[PDB]
Formats: C-alpha cells, sequence, structure tokens
C-alpha cells in the first residue's frame, strides 16, 4: 500500500481472508473424507456389478 | 385423441406414474404405446397448458434423461424411431423456453424458489450474465434477502446454487456480495444441520474465492 | 450415482490445489507485511 496506517487495513483484511480460507480448506477436507468414506464403501460391490 | 379430453385427464398424476412404467421397459411393446401416449398427449393440445404436462410430466421426471438412451437403442418398428425424434424435438425446446429468466423472474419475485431445470442448465447462466445488473443489482439483492430472513429447508440450496453460478460467470459479482454481506450468510448456512444446504453452500462459498 | 461421485471428485481435486495455491500465496503475503511494518518502525 506504500503508505503508513494503510498497511494496518491491508494486514487485517488478509487476516480475515486467511481465517475464511483456512476454514474452507478445513471444510472441503472433511467433505472429501465424508465422500470417500461413503464412496470407497461397496466399490467391491460396485466393481462386481 | 379428442382435445377437450386431454384437459379432463390432467386432474391426476398420470405421466410420472406412466414414466415409472417406462423405466422398466421389459415388454418392448409397452414402451411403444407409452411413447405414443406421450405423443398423442402432447400433440393434441390446443392451449398453453402443454407446459402443465412438462412440469408435472416431462422435464421434472426421469423420462427426458431416459429418452437420450432411447434414441441410442436399435428399435426396428419405424414409428418408434420417429416417436423419439418427435418427443426429443418437442422437449428439446421445452427446457430452454422457461429457461428465459422471466420465469426465473416469476420464480424470484413471487418466491418459493423451486427445483427447476432452469437452475442446473448452464445455457441459462450463459445468457443472464448481466441481467441481475439489468435489474440494478436488486435482482441479486432480492435473492440474498430471501436467503437472509428465511430458514427454507429445501429452496435455500437452490438459492445458494443461484449465487454460485452467477459468480463464476461475472468476477465483479464477487465484490457485489461483499458489499451486501451475503458471504457471511453462506458461511453460516454451510454449517447447517441439513446436508443438502450444506453441500450447496460449500460449493457456493468456494466459488466466491477462486482467485481473490 | 456414479456421475454424482465422479463430478464430486473431479471438481474438488481441481478446487483443492487451486485453493491451496490461493492460501499459500496469501500466507506469505501476510508474512512480509508483518516484517516490513516491523522493519519500518
Amino acid at each position: 500500500p506504500e503508505t503508513p496506517q494503510e498497511r494496518k487495513e491491508m494486514a487485517s483484511g488478509v487476516n480475515t481472508r486467511i481465517d475464511d480460507l483456512q476454514m474452507v480448506l478445513n471444510q472441503t477436507e472433511d467433505h472429501r473424507q465424508r465422500v470417500l468414506q461413503a464412496a470407497a464403501k461397496n466399490i467391491r460391490v460396485w466393481f462386481i456389478k | 385423441f379428442s382435445p377437450q379430453m386431454c384437459e379432463h385427464l390432467r386432474r391426476y398424476n398420470i405421466i410420472p406414474v406412466l414414466s415409472d412404467i417406462l423405466q422398466e421397459s421389459v415388454k418392448e411393446k409397452v414402451t411403444r404405446i407409452i411413447l405414443a401416449a406421450f405423443r398423442n398427449f402432447l400433440e393434441k393440445s390446443v392451449e398453453r397448458e402443454t407446459r402443465q404436462e412438462y412440469a408435472l410430466a416431462m422435464i421434472q421426471c426421469k423420462v427426458l434423461k431416459q429418452l437420450e438412451n432411447l434414441e441410442q437403442q436399435k428399435y426396428d418398428d419405424e414409428d418408434i424411431s420417429e416417436d423419439i425424434k418427435f418427443l426429443l424435438e418437442k422437449l428439446g425446446e421445452s427446457v430452454q423456453d422457461l429457461s428465459s429468466f422471466d420465469e426465473y423472474s416469476s420464480e424470484l419475485k413471487s418466491g418459493r424458489l423451486e427445483w427447476s431445470p432452469v437452475h442446473k442448465s448452464e445455457k441459462f447462466w450463459r445468457e443472464n450474465a448481466a441481467r441481475l445488473n439489468e435489474k440494478n443489482y436488486e435482482l441479486l439483492k432480492i435473492l440474498t434477502k430471501l436467503l437472509e430472513v428465511s430458514d427454507d429447508p429445501q429452496v435455500l440450496a437452490v438459492a445458494a446454487h443461484d449465487v454460485g453460478e452467477y459468480v463464476r460467470h461475472y468476477p465483479r459479482g464477487k465484490r457485489v456480495i461483499e458489499q451486501l454481506g451475503g458471504k457471511q450468510l453462506v458461511m453460516n448456512h454451510m454449517h447447517h444441520e441439513d446436508q443438502q444446504v450444506r453441500y450447496n453452500a460449500l460449493l457456493a462459498v468456494q466459488k466466491l474465492m477462486v482467485h481473490n | 450415482n456414479f456421475e454424482k461421485i465422479e463430478n464430486e471428485l473431479k471438481e474438488i481435486n481441481t478446487n483443492q490445489e487451486a485453493l491451496k495455491r490461493n492460501f499459500l500465496e496469501l500466507t506469505e503475503l501476510k508474512f512480509i507485511l508483518r516484517k516490513t511494518q516491523q522493519f519500518f518502525d
């Protein structure tokens, strides 16, 4: 931002963006795991089908 | 055959009960008459209430997706091979003729936001890129307003899907929902107890932040 | 049923390293802003 006391606005804006982005990366990880817990189950059925 | 009898028989659940017979398709003569029953229904209506027999009947059922592989099969009777091509061309227009945004505007302004093929079709969202801004970006602001005040165990997943498909087709709309605070609403609604509104809002919140 | 599982894992595994990119590009942007404020002051 090249000016002082605008970097406090920018660093707080990155801080709330990182807090949201780490939540979504946490959320899509347990959503991928909840899918793969259901999807891997009965592939030995599904391959035989 | 007679036209006034078609609006007499429509006081029932006829065609999705009949499409349940169509998906079995074991006898190979029941499907030749139940596709002819779909044609003699659809051809002999003098009204705009053929669209009553898509919503109940055709677009909202597991028949139009079945008619794609019905074309792929190798039938011998020549009237069947023209029955499918008549039904495919009649229902080929029938998906995008309400996929207009008007209806969608009839859906959005009146409410209730139902599950419709206009939401899953990308040719809808290919067209109405700037149409929310044609309505002075209220048309989005009326959509996040019904997303805000109501709990909506079914149509909130539709409302979360509607903001997701617009954002992928207009990058400036990501800044628009930031001014309205709708992103923090999707942040709350993705943590909901229902799984359908959770899965739709998770795709909605991850479409907001593809690039930052 | 199979297209539900396929489009699940096709979209997420493309939105995972693309979203991991946008976080790893952002956490090292936050670090240099922490330093250059401390460096200036």
